[PDB]
């Protein structure tokens, strides 16, 4: 049993690499990435009004939902099924940290859009979370539908459409409400994980849940265990129950398949949608788009 | 231009 | 005797490294959207597999 | 070897604890998003001049809200060293933006706004109408042209005004106020036909787009020349035309055979298309 030396040797060497990598990146981070998103002239309350005003291209636009709200940036998808989609959440390469606290999820974070090849406008969406205050306000202007899309590392995709979608204000801990489901990804939000049955299933339902972040526990898992909450360190903010069937704001595991011994807390904190790929599979692409319903 |  | 518990530790240190390797791969990747340039790396968790699976062929 | 793997364990197990902290530090360093070079100034007003009067000194992006508009909108303001604040409603400079747009697009606006004023765009007809007629204060329009040789010229129109959609955003002004580019809005005597200059003048012309023909031609000027403009039958001044690299072009380079470039017949032949174009307005009393 003397070959155990080669193990410790392997590991210590591994640390040297990891230390160098982190160091290099920290050095690279002395300066930030930049964008030059010249603003499209056409503007409106949201993307639906914008495409109705002639904005036919999918890119970044400025919207002012209400005259009482400071105009802000968002990515408009004008090509997916009739267009007019206001991107609320987007994952695609893991370039943005989603394991943030309450305030960031409240204010929004990430990159709305970036420049294409050489164009002087940002036509490609970045990874981001629009912000709970903004999402709440948008969904409460009138009936709103929600389109959730995802893609696995194999290249196949599915979707979950919700004809009705509402997010209350902060005073109500951003409570979510969704109905009128249709699609191929499986109704994870309303029915919970299809792999489960009985109660174990109902407790994975997101419909009706409040919003939670690792520093603000409002999940459905009542009790008093500080280390046993649905959202933990590095975990994303979501409408957890006890705990989840789907989590678009989870950690971005490269390659898709991941294991408990890779997870910071031994839980499936990835970008999950059980009703389609199971509990230990992280999507390569995930996004959430809303639009006024008719 | 002009259109005759 | 001095390798009965000593091995019980390397067992745990392999799990920690596996998680740290992955955690760092995720954190570095999330800098791609914050910093000037991004560090292109590659996590070889295959190596870790052999290690941990290989450690068991000395536990029994 | 009995106590050798006691140190290689505790020593690197320690390094892990130290590394994890460096990791935590990198985490804090990658929370911010990429820095965007374009920003919108804070100061606002009824127009760029009102904004320049409040102390703005930099040309750039600002929100303005004319009295009668029921919602503010973004605009590129040009503020010079003399307190003049021009509100630019049109810009051509590289042909990056397609100007063959419909009625609604010309109404609401298209293209992009840049702090550096380096992008092509058309603010909306509705906005141009709201600005130029918000009060009893008369406005002036300055046309800036640049050829492919670096030479520039201008054309000024006093009492500039764009009507409401009810009147098809009709173009109107009291009189040409000078400028070496020549008064192309007064039409041009291209040739033999004696009704030449008359049918190519623009004062009083309503706006036209391929899908909303309001010109003085039995045909569709806007559709033929692929643009949105105050068409007569058809034009002597055409700043929203097809962009041609190099300026020179011919009837052979057009599907319909008509001069559809960025022309200003009083400064360059209709077969010569401008390299850069700027249409901006400011309160008249500001030039006098
Ligand atoms: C409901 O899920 C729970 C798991 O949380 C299952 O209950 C026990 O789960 C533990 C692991 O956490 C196992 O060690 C036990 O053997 C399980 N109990 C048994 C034998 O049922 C439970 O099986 C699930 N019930 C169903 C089928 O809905
Ligand atoms: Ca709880
Ligand atoms: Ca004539
Ligand atoms: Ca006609």
């Amino acid at each position: 049993l003397r070959v155990l030396r080669s193990i410790l040797e392997n590991l210590r060497s591994k640390i040297q690499k990891l230390e160098s990598d982190v160091s290099a990146q920290m050095e690279y981070c002395r300066t930030p990435c930049t964008v030059s998103c010249n603003i499209p002239v056409v503007s409106g309350k949201e993307c639906e009004e914008i495409i109705r005003k002639g904005g036919e291209t999918s890119e970044m636009y400025l919207i002012q939902p209400d005259s009482s709200v400071k105009p802000y940036r968002v990515y408009c998808d004008m090509n997916t099924e009739n267009g007019g989609w206001t991107v609320i959440q987007n994952r695609q390469d893991g370039s943005v940290d989603f394991g943030r606290k309450w305030d960031p999820y409240k204010q929004g974070f990430g990159n709305v859009a970036t420049n294409t090849d050489g164009k002087n406008y940002c036509g490609l969406p970045g990874e981001y979370w629009l912000g709970n205050d903004k999402i709440s306000q948008l969904t409460r202007m009138g009936p709103t539908e929600l389109l959730i899309e995802m893609e696995d590392w194999k290249g196949d995709k599915v979707k979950a459409h919700y004809g009705g979608f509402t997010v209350q204000n902060e005073a109500n801990k951003y409570q979510i409400s969704v109905n009128k489901y249709r699609g191929t990804a499986g109704n994870a939000l309303m029915d919970g994980a299809s792999q489960l049955m009985g109660e174990n299933r109902t407790m994975t339902i997101h419909n009706g849940m409040f919003f939670s972040t690792y520093d603000r526990d409002n999940d459905g898992w009542l009790t008093s265990d500080p280390r046993k909450q649905c959202s933990k360190e590095a975990g994303g903010g979501w409408w957890y129950n006890r705990c989840h069937a789907a989590n678009p704001n989870g950690r971005y595991y490269w390659g898709g398949q991941y294991t408990w011994d890779m997870a910071k807390h031994g839980t499936d904190d990835g970008v999950v949608w059980m009703n389609w790929k199971g509990s230990w599979y992280s999507m390569r692409k995930m996004s959430m788009k809303i639009r006024p319903f008719f | 231009g002009h259109r005759p | 005797q001095h390798i009965q518990l000593l091995q019980k530790n390397v067992r745990a240190q392999l799990v920690d490294m596996k998680r740290l390797e992955v955690d760092i791969d995720i954190k570095i990747r999330s800098c791609r959207g914050s910093c000037s340039r991004a560090l292109a790396r590659e996590v070889d968790l295959k190596d870790y597999e052999d290690q941990q699976k290989q450690l068991e062929q000395v536990i029994a | 070897s009995i106590r050798y793997l006691q140190e290689i364990y505790n020593s690197n197990n320690q390094k892990i604890v130290n590394l994890k902290e460096k990791v935590a530090q990198l985490e804090a360093q990658c929370q911010e998003p990429c820095k965007d070079t374009v920003q919108i100034h804070d100061i606002t007003g009824k127009d760029c001049q009102d904004i320049a009067n409040k102390g703005a000194k930099q040309s750039g992006l600002y929100f303005i809200k004319p009295l009668k508009a029921n919602q503010q909108f973004l605009v590129y303001c040009e503020i010079d060293g003399s307190g003049n604040g021009w509100t630019v409603f049109q810009k051509r400079l590289d042909g990056s933006v397609d100007f063959k747009k419909n009625w609604i697009q010309y109404k609401e606006g298209f293209g992009h706004l840049s702090p550096t004023g380096t992008t092509e765009f058309w603010l909306g007809n509705e906005k141009i109408h709201l600005i130029s007629t918000q009060s009893a204060i008369p406005y002036a329009l300055r046309v800036e042209l640049e050829d492919w040789n670096g030479r520039t010229s201008t054309a000024d129109y006093a009492m500039f005004k764009v009507g409401p959609e009810a009147d098809k955003y009709r173009l109107t002004y009291a009189y040409f106020a000078g400028g070496d580019a020549g008064d192309a809005f007064d039409g041009f005597d291209f040739g033999d036909d004696p009704s030449d200059k008359f049918f190519t003048s623009h004062n009083g012309m309503q706006f036209s787009t391929w899908d909303n023909d309001n010109d003085k031609f039995e045909g569709n000027c806007a559709e033929q020349d692929g643009s949105g403009w105050w068409m007569n039958k058809c034009h002597a001044g055409h700043l929203n035309g097809v962009y041609y690299q190099g300026g020179t072009y011919s009837k052979a380079s057009t599907p319909n055979g008509y001069d559809n470039g960025i022309i200003w017949a009083t400064w360059k032949t209709r077969w010569y298309s401008m390299k850069k174009t700027t249409m901006k307005i400011i309160p008249f009393n500001r030039l006098t």
